[PDB]
């Protein structure tokens, strides 16, 4: 479970 | 001989008018259990200007911690107009 | 006719295990400056698939130069889920 | 012709040589191994005078030029892909 | 040909 989030 | 150290970081869009912080997060959920590591940072950006580097463990959001995040609230905080961070880190050699 | 170029890697990966990339380092000191090298990549793995080549020289982890990284701060990078590197390399076809 | 192929890798502490050193001719460029120390680290590893190189650090020896050996060469740690006989 | 010395 590995998820990427750009802000 | 000092080993990683956790500060504060805080951010405000308002600071510059932008609409993004410049940087990014990787979410693992291992075990379960989930921790948070910043991926990259843009230079010019918002975060770098407050030292949040590529590599750095976030331990906590809005006074959360990671491993209470979940992607909706994740979501949510990285795109409002404020953000606080508690940020692991490698001094700078 | 070129020599070495230079360029970036960024590999992933989905957990938090500290030899999931796929490659070791080697280490030499020269006029009190530290270089890395490429010692050894795994042939189907993470760091071969996204280019990374045997005797490559790594300039940069994360953005820091490869002389101001310690062992702790190697131990962590290489068991994030994200790594980037900044290579030295010969071309190949 | 008779020969097997075998890896060898080679590693230097932190200022020392392999204790080798490499011909060539010319399928084009070849690489043989000219001299082995014999109180040398690619003695110790297996390296023997007259063995062929057919890669170093995974590429063939045609696809090597100087510059890339003498980097290679120097590097703290080596790997050599060769053809040598049986004793 | 030429020798190169490691």
């Amino acid at each position: 479970s590995r998820k990427e989030y750009y802000a | 001989a000092m080993g990683k150290v956790t500060h504060s970081i805080h951010i405000e869009k308002s600071d510059t008018a932008a609409d993004t912080y410049g940087f990014s997060l990787s979410s693992v959920e291992e075990d379960g259990i989930r921790r948070l590591y910043v991926n990259s940072v843009k230079e010019t950006g918002l975060a770098s200007k407050k030292g949040l580097k590529a590599g750095d463990e976030i331990l906590e959001i809005n006074n959360r911690a990671a491993d209470a995040l979940n992607s909706s609230m994740l979501k949510d905080f990285l795109s409002q107009p404020s953000l606080g961070l508690l940020v692991r880190t490698y001094p700078e050699l």
